[PDB]
RNA sequence: CACCAUGUUCAA
RNA sequence: GCGCGGAUAGCUCAGUCGGUAGAGCAGGGGAUUGAAAAUCCCCGUGUCCUUGGUUCGAUUCCGAGUCCGCGCACCA
RNA sequence: CGCGGGGUGGAGCAGCCUGGUAGCUCGUCGGGCUCAUAACCCGAAGAUCGUCGGUUCAAAUCCGGCCCCCGCAACCA
RNA sequence: CUCAGCACGUUUUCUGUUUUCACGCGAAAGCUUUGAGGUUACAGUCUCAGGGGGGAGUACGUUCGCAAGAGUGAAACUUAAAGAAAUUGACGGAAUGGCACCACAAGACGUGGAGCGUGCGGUUUAAUUGACCAACACGG
RNA sequence: CAGAGGUGAAAUUCUUAGACCGCACCAAGACGAACUACAGCGAAGGCAUUCUUCAAGGAUACCUUCCUCAAUCAAGAACCAAAGUGUGGAGAUCGAAGAUGAUUAGAGACCAUUGUAGUCCACACUGCAAACGAUGACACCCAUGAAUUGGGGAU
């Protein structure tokens, strides 16, 4: 039997998250050369973040947030935001034809010392009285779009800790801010920070760790039934 | 005898050289981008009965929240738009016709 | 009799169901929302005996019902779904599989997450087998 | 097998037209769980609607044209 | 999208 | 001549460790079909290499021996 | 020449019960499908096992003498 | 703030890529300020190529090339048409809509196997006196 | 954990020394999807991520300057797709040749699995396209209505 050497283990999100435990997984048991701890320790959970704050309205249906296990308390695996991404369904449908899509990479280092890219995509639409067939834009000013996407990014989250940026990225604070400063240069139909990943981290500081997930909510799976 | 004016394909004289050319979606045959029909479909993942099992088995999908579906934009050869029917050969006075939008 | 974690008899456990359906055989893989630990994987080709019923929906029905006798042993109430075609340089659409698996999953009482396509879609693409004149029938 | 009553009938399908497509409702026993299940099946001989049929497996739901 | 090759010489 | 494996219908081959043979495949029929190949369903068919001790009952347990493989032997 | 190999249905080749109208592919026949031919399908026919003897209940096989075909060798002064 | 900014709306105008629309033109298909128009009412300027189909872009000569080749480029001989655009038809293992028990389907009852009757072929014979779905119990 | 692959059906091929699948990652080389169109740029070949750069190009604006400097071209020059060649790199994917499957009367083909040269870069060579708009260049006159790209001007 498989099933007969499992045990199940909780996996938690950090602080920013309404539900804390979500994603419950199996790993073996220890045989003694090699332990549990080790193997868990580098693992990635994708969730979507309509399933984690709790309050949808379908801008938070269609991303979903990775997370990578950093400790393991017992059967808590103490998870680190790895990505967020809006889902491919979403993504595919904001593309019309005959308008133009910009879109922006950024390289952001924030406070902590993790290393970002931001892929920030953007549309243009047509005005109320347009009369044309396409509204295309100038290469002028996609660069400009570009560019006050690109210093606006690196400015607001590289003073932030990664707590505080993760709550940027969640919630658009980001996003919204962003539209409407990028709005007078070009019409904007939709400006989306597409996918967010961690590209490096800092060396594993374990109070920088706990001190990420505030009270953690005590598995019940070193059990009895 | 010039069977079409603009010969096939998007390009008139002075404007490009070449277009690079793009893969068939199922024959895989190299025609070029502008000559090649394209269709963007946004097929449903499910049927109607089919989805209407899914949904009521489901917590997240229902009326409110609707399930996604398929979003490929399909390129085809001349040979390969003809044979899945996908454009068809029409009549002399009827080939002009240029539909500008999905009907 | 069933190696389920420690709830109520009321609460779901998801995985995540990695349908998919080629032209040629079709899979249901259920995986626990990392990938990195397998609870059951059970293909179109282990139904049928000829090569050409592989891919058809019938053994992607009968394949989708030995996924669900097995992840009620292991405990999991409720499934994510993955479907994917082959992608990549290739087709792209989903096969016959598809849509008659998702439909036996759900109709066998396990509740049905959030659907996603996750096929392979590239940037730019590698060349594609066949030759400048495609495949010739 | 469960007994499915034909509720219309779809037109004559196959090469040869001796099949036919029909939506069958499912009849159960009103407390069931399929209970008010309409099917969309193929049916071999002639068939007129309101025509009480045997189903062997009903999960399964023909190609509609 | 299984396989499906060919029909002597003038003349009417 | 030492240890390992192989012997089970025409071909092919897994065995319940001492309670009776199985699928694979070929050979005769209906089905598919308008005519195919493939696919199906249906009726052949092996004293289970030779011997014993014959455990309630030996393809299965066990003692020799013929046959066939590999890797090893070796002073009339 | 010594020595070595084989002669088998019209063609090319097999043949381990010592033995199946001896087997295989092709061809020849007779019927189909086709407007017609080929392909294809359903059938049936055709062997002095080169020849003479001998072993044997039984010989293509086993032992021979012959007729052919085809090579290997055919040496060193 | 790449900000006295960005996009749009109505209208002018220059340059570019085009489209369905007046003359006119063309053997026609078609072309039409983007000419194939402004041409027997035949002259704005310059330039390159063609002269029935082949042989043949071959042979020789020469110049380039590492080579493959490239540029230049004949003749003997041979032929009564080769072409071009359209019309009408016939045909498609091209779409689309129909139909038919001389088609299938779902079936029936048989023919092909046997014996005989009769017609046809062949073989015989002194002689065994049209037709080959739409010939073969037919020329009553 | 028991098959994947592939097809019209298959079989070559991979697989209990763990294939296929699933997750995160790494390496290497190509290539820049959708947006992408009777759109732009370029003398033609041709050119599609981004950011920092180098020299240019046309159009437009102008009451700037110049003052016939022009048009077109044998000879002569420099570019010129893909394949090909030479010398070094690279070698991921597709893949002439070749090899195995299969289909076939035959299959030297199409189809499946592979696989060499090539594909990609640097520096040389070649100069062979349905290099097309099957339409030489430069001027002139030329009716109409939607649009479109860049510049300028009115509100
Ligand atoms: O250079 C132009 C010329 O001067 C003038 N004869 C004009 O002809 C038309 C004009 O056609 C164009 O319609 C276009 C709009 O759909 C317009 O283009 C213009 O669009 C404006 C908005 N973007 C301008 O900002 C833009 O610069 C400009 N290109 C016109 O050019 C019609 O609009 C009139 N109704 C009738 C005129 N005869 O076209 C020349 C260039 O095409
Ligand atoms: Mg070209
Ligand atoms: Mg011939
Ligand atoms: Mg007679
Ligand atoms: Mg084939
Ligand atoms: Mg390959």
């Amino acid at each position: 039997e498989t099933m007969a050497r499992k045990e199940w283990y909780d996996v938690v999100a950090p602080a920013n998250f309404e539900k804390r435990q979500f994603a419950k997984t199996i790993c073996n048991k220890t045989q003694g050369t090699r332990i549990a701890a080790d193997v868990l320790r580098g693992r990635v959970f994708e969730a979507n973040l309509a399933d984690l704050n709790q309050s949808a309205g379908e801008e938070e249906a269609y991303r979903k947030v990775r997370f990578t296990v950093q400790e393991v308390q017992g059967r808590n695996l103490l998870t680190q935001f790895h990505s967020m991404e809006v889902t491919t369904d979403k993504m595919a449908s904001l593309l019309r034809k005959w308008c133009t899509t910009m879109e922006t990479t950024v390289e952001v280092k924030t406070a902590d010392g993790y290393t970002m890219r931001l892929f920030v995509v953007a549309f243009t639409k047509p005005q109320a009285n347009q009369q044309s067939r396409n509204c295309y834009a100038k290469q002028r000013l996609v660069k400009w779009l570009r560019m006050r996407i690109t210093k606006m990014i690196k400015r607001r989250l590289s003073k932030v800790q990664i707590k505080e940026a993760v709550s940027l990225l969640t919630r658009n604070v980001l996003s919204d801010a962003l539209v409407r400063r990028c709005n007078p240069i070009l019409p904007l139909r939709e400006l989306r920070i597409r996918k967010v990943r961690v590209v490096r981290t800092p060396k594993f500081d374990a109070q920088a760790l706990l001190s990420a997930h505030g009270t953690i909510p005590a598995s019940v799976e070193a059990d009895q039934r | 005898t010039t069977k079409r004016r603009n010969h096939g394909r998007s390009k008139p004289a002075h404007s490009r050289g070449r277009v690079k050319p793009i893969h068939c979606f199922n024959c895989g045959r190299l025609t070029p981008k502008d000559k090649a029909v394209g269709r963007f479909v946004v097929r449903r993942m499910l049927d109607a009965a089919s989805a209407r099992d899914v949904a009521e088995a489901s917590p997240v999908y229902g009326a409110n929240f609707p399930m996604p579906k398929l979003y490929m934009k399909q390129r085809f050869c001349i040979a390969c738009a003809i044979h899945s029917r996908t454009v068809r050969a029409r009549p002399v006075g009827n080939r002009k016709i240029r539909y500008t939008r999905k009907v | 009799k069933a190696y389920g974690p420690n709830v109520k008899k009321g609460d779901l456990v998801y995985g995540v169901v990695h349908i998919y359906a080629s032209f040629n055989d079709t899979f249901v893989h259920v995986t626990d929302t990392s990938g990195r630990e397998t609870y059951v994987k059970v293909t179109g080709g282990m139904k049928v005996k000829a090569d050409r019923d592989e891919s058809s929906p019938y053994a992607a029905m009968m394949a989708a019902q030995d996924v669900v006798a097995r992840c009620k042993e292991c405990g999991i109430n409720a499934l994510h779904v993955k479907m994917r075609a082959v992608g990549g340089v290739r087709t792209k659409s989903p096969g016959p599989g598809a849509q008659a698996a998702l439909r036996a999953l759900a109709r066998a009482g396990m509740k049905i997450g959030r659907i996603e396509d996750v096929t392979p879609i590239p940037t730019d693409s590698t060349r594609r087998k066949g030759s400048r004149r495609g495949r010739r029938l | 097998a469960q007994v499915g009553l034909i509720i219309k009938v779809l037109g004559r399908t196959g090469s040869r037209g001796n099949v036919t497509q029909v939506r069958v409702r499912l009849m159960a026993e009103a407390g069931s769980p399929d209970y008010n299940r309409t099917i969309v099946r193929n049916v071999k001989g002639p068939c007129k609607e309101n025509d009480m049929l045997s189903l062997m497996e009903t999960e399964r739901e023909a190609r509609r044209l």
